[PDB]
Parts: structure tokens; sequence; C-alpha cells
């Protein structure tokens, strides 16, 4: 996250960090039931040196707040059983930017690990809302990771805007959020990790996937995000969540 | 869900 501040400890529990094996923190995910993540399909893809798509491969840590302390009182680790990435993931739009996790035991629920809610189908997150984004991930373009979890505060942008700033890379099941003015962005390493938006009665729902966007915290560059009420019932499909 |  370019532009934000520490979290404090528990602010954002169902922020997830994936590591995969011998190379630390890959990834963000959400916890979103006792055996369920959801985070960017991208994050999910082999390379020539590593098998990224191999649910073995992977650690996730729950209720995690600083890199250097994964066995800090309350931070549960675990293992993967199952990545389902969305069938209709494009790899060179990043277009369907979204991968479900199964954990290989259950999440056990405290007030550093709860889930996130999902918002229904036909929720509209509206132009102009402040939604947060939070990760590991660099803290400036070109720049290097943090070790306690950062948040910033980024707005929701017309999605007309959104597809002239970035033209013939926009989908519908994109969204740009952050600022025209730059400043507040996610970046490298946030990928997959939640947008938390505060809703009527203080409830935090998951407004968004990390997913792409060019530099981070560049004028007319706003990071670009998986909606979720799109998702919703492909979610209750493969999940029962 | 979305508490603390
Ligand atoms: N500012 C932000 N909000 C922000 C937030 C998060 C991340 C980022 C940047 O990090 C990127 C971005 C990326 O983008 C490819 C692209 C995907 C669509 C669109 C355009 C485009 N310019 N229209 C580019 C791929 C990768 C990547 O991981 N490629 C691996 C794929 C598998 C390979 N075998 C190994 C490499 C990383 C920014």
């Amino acid at each position: 996250v370019v532009g934000g501040t520490d979290a404090d400890e528990g602010e954002w529990p169902w922020q997830v960090s994936l590591h995969a094996l011998g190379q630390g923190h890959i990834c963000g995910a959400s916890l979103i039931s006792p055996n369920w993540l959801v985070s960017a399909a991208h994050c999910y893809i082999d390379d020539r040196g590593f098998r990224y798509s191999d649910p073995t491969q992977w650690t996730a840590f729950l209720g995690l707040h600083d890199q250097s302390q994964r066995s800090a009182p309350g931070v549960q680790e675990r293992r993967l059983k199952r990545i389902i990435s969305h069938p209709f993931f494009n790899d060179f739009t990043f277009d369907y930017d979204i991968a479900l996790l199964e954990l290989e035991k259950p999440a056990e629920y405290s007030s550093m690990v709860r889930p996130i809610c999902l918002p229904d189908a036909s929720h509209v997150f509206p132009a102009g809302k402040a939604i947060w984004v939070t990760g590991w991930g660099h803290t400036q373009y070109g720049g290097t990771g943090a070790l306690i979890l950062q948040k910033g505060e980024i707005r929701v942008i017309n999605q007309t805007t959104c597809e002239n700033l970035l033209p013939q890379q926009i989908t519908p099941r994109m969204m740009c959020v952050g600022f025209l003015s730059g400043g507040v962005d996610s970046c490298q390493g946030d990928s997959g990790g939640p947008l938390s938006s505060v809703e009527a009665d203080g409830r935090i729902f998951q407004a968004g996937v990390v997913s792409w966007g060019d530099g981070c915290a560049q004028r007319n560059k706003p990071g670009v995000y998986t909606r979720l009420p799109l998702f919703r019932d492909w979610i209750k499909e493969n999940t029962g969540v | 869900c979305g508490l603390r």
C-alpha cells in the first residue's frame, strides 16, 4: 500500500497473508468462512521456476500483523487443499481475476481472525464511497514490502472515468478505486487482498480484490480491483458460503 | 462477519 499507515493489531481480522514455500509473502487473501478464502487468480499461475497454481506449495497466515512475527499469539497458520481459479480468468487482461482457496483445516474465530461480509449480487458500491485497502505490499512503486500491515483510504471511481483512464483495459468485472490525483494506492504484494467497505450498521463488506495497476499511487492511474457482488452466486456455488 |  502506497500512502498508507500502520493498521492497529486485529483491525482487519479478515486479512490473510499467503506465503509460497521458501519465498515468504506473495499475495493477500480474505477470510470469508471457517474453510474459505477469496484471493486473486493471478497469484496462482505457474511459472518455469515455481508451481504457484499448486495448493500444497502455500501457507495461509490468519491474524498476522507483522511479517517478522508469524508465530505471535493469535496468529493461525494453515495449508491449502484446493485453489479454484475462476474458469473465465484471462491471463493477459486480468479479467475474472478471482480465486477461492480452501483451508486444509478450519480457521478458528477469535478477535484477530474473523470473516469479512460478502455483498449480495445486486449490491452496488457507489462512485465516491470511501473504502480501505490493506496489505503488506510495496509502500512505493519500485519500492519494498511492509513488515506491519498497511491500511489506506481510497474512493470508488466512476466506471466510465476508469475505462477512459486505462483504455481497452477495463472490463465490467473491474473497478477503479483510489484518487485521480494518486498518492494512495495498492501496489505489488497487495494482490489478492480485500477492499473493506464500512456499511450502513458499521459492519465491513468486501468491495473488491486487489488486481493490477499501472505503477502505484501515479496521477490518473488508480488501482484496479475485481468486483465482488458479481461473484456472489459463483462463491455460493463453489463453497456453500 | 465484518467487525472486531
Ligand atoms: N497500482 C496497483 N493498484 C497495483 C496493485 C497490485 C499489483 C500491481 C502491479 O503488479 C503486477 C501487475 C501485473 O500486470 C499485468 C497486467 C495485467 C492487466 C493489465 C495490465 C495493464 N497495464 N493494462 C497489466 C502482473 C503482475 C504479475 O504478478 N505477473 C506474474 C504472472 C505470472 C508470471 N509467470 C510471473 C509474473 C504483477 C499494481
